[PDB]
């Protein structure tokens, strides 16, 4: 029969999946949120226009529920060794790649924040280079998907 | 889950379990597993315990043509490093008709007040090789699951299990520790290579 | 502080673990697992004595060449503008060395006493194997431990005393006592490693 | 029943040996790359100076 | 089976649930704080308004408190190692999702009240970026509930 | 039945609730007698009225102190180890969740405390962010109550 | 027979893929960002052309995903050890390889987008330097699809 | 019967108290000691009244010189490993709450006499801050009381 | 006989074969790319010329990728542990000799083209420069060949 | 009659004799080359004269590999584990020794190629330091060949 | 019937008395000497008054050695487990304890010297906060005398 | 009759013995000896004078060669465990008191030399400073004696 510390790998991979995508949006939300605080003292009307990084920062967290909830609805009490590894795997596949995606949401973000303050016609580029910063997150997402219903 | 083989001397003294014991003579592998736990018929006949040394005389009579006999000898002493007695089995002794072939078992050993587990107590190589006969010879056993308690046994229980599988192994540790010193060598060299630093200005 | 972060955090979660689990071992009973024999005794004796020749020398040699570029630097560097440094200071370099020298003639001297046993059964390998292993590992790391802090040791008094010859000619011959004293600190490693190995034959 | 033992398997040295190393070297690399990532140069030095 | 110690991980969950929200809160309001207090020297009229991040940094230690008490009444002695291995999953799950909301409510707090103290407008800004933190430990918060009654 | 290492657990807890609370409760003393020190050079008049920050602090300790009282109260010889588990659990949920509190109260009490001494109106607002930070500390004691009694 | 415990190391072979190229792309990412950022004050013309090293760094992010989906979907629960240790292999050398090219691209690319806002005809080598530091990432690549396919 | 390492953790209890209380003393009179050298040069009168704070960082010793010695009068070749376990969380207890009120009192110390060189009326509030600093060694010694006669 | 765990020294050997060539490699370009960006500012002749430290970094990876290939088209399932450390030690002799030619590369490449920006007839020095400290590169293949080929 | 996994510090031997001369000889070449690309803008015709320093790295990564081919030539799959821990005792030996000794000859190098700029007669000096830097590689390499010949 | 590794115990018990000790006492004498020596080149008749932190130094390396003495003569082969661990308790208690007071004294006695060549009227406050660093080390033989005479 | 790892504990008496007390003499030396060359340069006429603290740093390798010279002597192949760690502990308990020696001379012995060379009459008191510092070195040979030769 399978053996009885076998949930704890899956129960970990929920909790990583939730925990490291909060830890990436919460870098992304911190450093973005500093970026248009700097950037209002003197553009005052580009504040809304620059919450986007904190928006696409707050999708990373949304992909860590979305794992960690499959995660923890795909949960049993004899869930086979196997299974527990594949949800662990998945759970730090998204978590791991989301809090990389954060980071580097976070960093563009402020950075480009504070630029288009500077220089309006860098917010198409901004909003292009968060995105490939946040394609990271989703292909994270797309790992612990093929994983998880595995 | 069949019981355990309990030889008793007034009260339980020596228990032994295996959940699959086989034993082969020129490669002819039989299975005892049925034969050994859980019927009462069991010949345990010439079984020995004295307060310091054990002998299970296990004997199967249609086996192989002849009354085979399966002696597993344990001995338990006071070590004085420690206060423990510490017991280990000493061998296992395998009489045929008319002749005798002993088997070394290497690692079965443990703290008399406790039983010892072992996966695969087998001499076959592919199963750890605990029992091991320097001389080549006709018998080969397996016994999986192999636990056995001869000394400070309490009733139809075995005590708590030491057991050989273990964090680590001497070879294990031996490839640890050589690591360890090339990992410092390493951390060394890299420390000073990344400590590497280039001018940042230069002359006219 | 980078890097010193990481050695820091290994060093701090490998202690913790370490009084983690001599706690779980000493409570729970199980400290009869905890075989610092086994360990000891398993651990081949070629491990120990073959540790033993390689730190002897290469320890040496990393004090040697730390303190040749300890001071060489001070050398050269005074030297441009006082030349007579070069070849009078080389005598630190000498002293330098002279404990990589040290070095190789205590690990030819310990490989010396290395021999097969072709026994593999604690009981028959024998307390003169054990200790010959032991012994030529202790012998390995004093003498190569007393030559890296003596060459260190030498080295900084030799970029001194360049530095002090770059002022003042008459001085080196005075502050050469000190680099005489360090370097003695090498010859009592290598004392202590004959010691050591005085009474080992591995067999 | 009988209070057999846990049973654990001949390979225990190694497949332990294994993890833990391998999940060591795994979360050593990940906190390295992302100590990294976090105090990397921010890079918008070049725009600090009229924020400060 | 249910081995003796199988509470371990339970307690675990109840206490990483408390004390990592309860970290979380306590560095959204020091720096939060900080920040109130360096602002205030020149814009007394703020502080009420700029006390919002404090409320929010307090809001993630009540997050972890709810969960904390639903572990610790959940807790039982015979309390089976697979339900041990949830509720350890959902402390965690709250706990350092908590303190990243909370390091993200911290960081935010500060640098957006400094700002506010010199640009206004930047309030509602701050506002919105606060919730965007603060849901970090919501999403910390459903997870946890999710493994904790699973 | 029980086995006798079980009330290590159970000590442990107590010298949890103690050392981390008190160590909480200094850091929060610390800080504010340095902010006190350094704003009564200029404004001496407020040295007694800025003691609030320190006594905010002590009261970290006495819930240390409450809980560790309870703990080594209820410890006796067989103590189940579930028992054990759940008093080491309250003590590090009050001993951690005081040495946060701590933490924040002494950066509160030291920021809030400087700038009283320069803005008079920052007193009320430094007030309601120790209580802010207090409260945390407040609900470790629950949880560690809660655990403790279970 | 296969141990249970095999699939542990193909699981790891997947998250690694994934998690160490997203963390290279991430880097890569957010430091061609950050170079962009302040690039475009001065230039706006160049932040299309300049947006290259971005596209390059989420290369190395399709090359993890691609190896974590092949992982994963040659994943089983009888994988026999050898086609485990096959696949963490894989995992390891796309993940570090393109963590190490996406490090590259990114300090490449920061650089020689600075350079050049200077001076125009930098762009064809910076173009070369990056082909350079990516095709680390195709390296990676093949030996994780030999070991992987293996 | 019973363990023979039952005595290290009674040793442990005794030696710990001792060490930690008189760490947190010696750093308490070492803060405490600096501070009355920079403050004596201009306000001499001041260095006999100034060794309150040295006087307090003393007592944390004698707290834990109690503690120690009580410990070491309980200790017997027999004792249980409960009585042990007993004695070592007594011994954390009064050493690590002594060492954070040694930290504190330190700290206090060194600012309140410093600030005391110049405006004089300081010195109440440093007693009472100091005072507060000092039943934290208190809260430790009566939780080791409580503990270590059980 | 070939134990089952056997192929996993031969895996880590490519593994580290492809990952520490590439590590060097992406450090030589780095560093390599930063300097010649430096350069170029000044005197843009030079950038197609001075590609030669990139280059050189590149042909690291080649040699990991050659014995990379080499390791992972020599592995058989029940491939003896003899030839498993072989292989082993092959990818460490390659890769970690690859790591420092790529640091040799990177250092002396990013200061001999800002030098050969000052000085022309540098460049001669350079390449023998960049020649010694690529054959470590060399010789590290010729050992992993060696070894992985025996 | 010997363990299986007696090949494997033999193997480490040979890998180890590569990688430490490479790293070593990495490091004195990198040094040596910065000198030389500082030494060269001022005077240039001292470049080849002060190549040496580098020609002597390359000699230590060339003990280096003699000994890694002897050892790797010596690794046969029946080796005693007294013939490989004498070829692992041989490999510290050439490795760590060149280390050192590349490391020596970076730093003299680098000051002595800076010095000749300066002060020419400064030439034999630094050469004279530097052949004594490299016997050291010598003498490891005498220690490495005699154990892994025994 | 007692272990044969027994010993150890006290062994180290012995050790540290002595190491620990004069560690401090070290420390002590160090800080202690640098203090005199800066405040000797200004004036020169306070030498011998300014000695007494030295000695007071000294006396903790008497009190080790007192201690270790007595655990010395009181070692045996025979010694019971319970008679080693109460020989390394009182050695870490009085190692430890002198460690830390010579940390005192020293810190103490370098300011207080400084401090009394430019204040006279300083010295009797540095003897009296010299005294009470003493004393630590003090309480730390009377614990060690305890164990090791029970 | 004894065990046969019984000698590897006193090994590493005379190990540390001598490698500590090494340490402590090469600092000593080398500290003392940078201080004399520095000041000898501005005072030539007290360099045989201020040769005394490297003697007195001598001193510590002379104290350790005699210990270990002890141990080495006694130590046969298979001396009983207690003698063993008699003589592990004799190597301690001189090598780390002579390191801390060997610091404090060090120290005491630049601090001093640097001094006198700007003012003669600190000589004496350098002198005595430098007999307490050694005197720990002294002790740890008591120590170390009694052990050894009980």
């Amino acid at each position: 029969n399978n053996p009885e510390y076998s949930s704890f790998f899956g129960v970990m991979g929920a909790s990583s999946a939730m925990v490291f995508s909060a830890m990436g949006a919460a870098y992304g939300t911190a450093k973005s949120g500093t970026g248009i605080a700097a950037m209002s003292v003197m553009r005052p009307e580009l504040i809304m226009k620059s919450i986007i990084p904190v928006v696409m920062a707050g999708i990373i967290a949304i992909y860590g529920l979305v794992v960690a909830v499959l995660i923890a609805n795909s949960l049993t009490d004899g869930i086979t060794l196997y299974r527990s590894f594949l949800q662990l795997g998945a759970g730090l596949s998204v978590g791991l790649s989301g809090l990389a995606a954060g980071f580097a949401i976070g960093i563009v973000g402020d950075a480009g924040v504070r630029g288009t303050a500077q220089q309006p016609r860098l917010f198409v580029g901004m909003i292009l280079i968060l995105i490939f910063a946040e394609v990271l997150g989703l292909y994270g997402l797309i790992v612990a998907l093929i994983l998880s219903t595995k | 889950i069949h019981p355990p083989v309990s030889y008793n001397d007034t009260a339980p003294r020596i228990l032994f379990w295996a959940q699959n014991f086989s034993v082969a003579y020129k490669d002819e592998w039989k299975d005892l597993t049925s034969l050994t736990f859980g019927v009462e018929n069991l010949n345990l006949t010439g079984s020995f315990w004295n307060d310091s040394f054990a002998m299970l005389s296990l004997t199967y009579e249609p086996l192989f043509g002849a009354t085979v006999t399966f002696k597993f000898i344990l001995a338990s002493r006071f070590y004085p490093v420690s206060a423990r007695y510490w017991f280990t089995m000493e061998r296992l002794e395998i009489h045929s008709n008319g002749s005798v072939a002993h088997f070394n078992v290497s690692q079965v050993t443990g703290p008399s007040i406790y039983s010892f587990h072992c996966e695969y107590v087998s001499s076959l190589s592919k199963k750890g090789s605990l029992l091991v006969t320097n001389v080549p010879s006709l018998w080969q056993m397996t016994l999986h699951n192999f636990q056995i308690q001869a000394f400070n046994v309490t009733g139809e229980q075995f005590s708590y299990a030491s057991d050989c599988a273990g964090f680590f192994s001497p070879g294990i540790w031996m490839g640890l520790l050589t690591t360890l010193f090339m990992l410092f060598i390493f951390t060394y060299g890299l420390h000073m290579i990344l400590s590497l630093k280039t001018m940042d200005r230069f002359d006219d | 502080t980078g890097l010193e972060l990481l050695y820091l955090g290994i060093f701090v979660a490998f202690w913790a673990c370490m009084i983690v689990v001599g706690i779980c071992y000493t409570i729970f009973d199980l400290g009869f697992r905890f075989d610092v024999a086994w360990f000891l005794t398993e651990t081949s004796p070629f491990m120990w004595s073959n540790l033993g020749i390689g730190l002897a020398i290469s320890l040496s040699v990393v004090g040697a060449a730390w303190g040749i570029y300890i001071t060489g630097s001070s050398i050269i560097g005074g030297g441009v503008k006082a030349p007579r440094i070069k070849t009078k200071n080389l005598v630190s370099i000498i002293f330098c060395e002279a404990v990589a020298i040290y070095g190789i003639i205590m690990a030819i001297v310990i490989s010396n006493m290395a021999e097969p046993f072709s026994a593999t059964d604690p009981k028959a390998i024998g307390h003169r194997n054990y200790h010959a292993g032991y012994s030529m590992f202790g012998a390995g790391l004093t003498v190569g431990l007393s030559n890296l802090f003596c060459g260190v040791c030498v080295g900084i008094v030799g970029s001194g005393a360049a530095l002090a010859d770059a002022q003042n000619p008459s001085l080196f011959v005075k502050i050469l006592i000190v680099e005489i004293f360090g370097s003695a600190i090498g010859l009592f490693g290598v004392i202590v490693a004959i010691l050591q190995t005085s009474r080992v034959k591995m067999g | 029943p009988y209070n057999l033992a846990y049973k654990y398997n001949l390979e225990y040295s190694v497949v332990f040996n294994l993890v833990l190393w391998i999940m060591t070297g795994l979360a050593l690399a990940v906190i390295i790359t992302s100590y990294n990532i976090w105090n990397m140069d921010p890079g918008y030095d070049s725009i600090i100076y009229r924020m400060t």
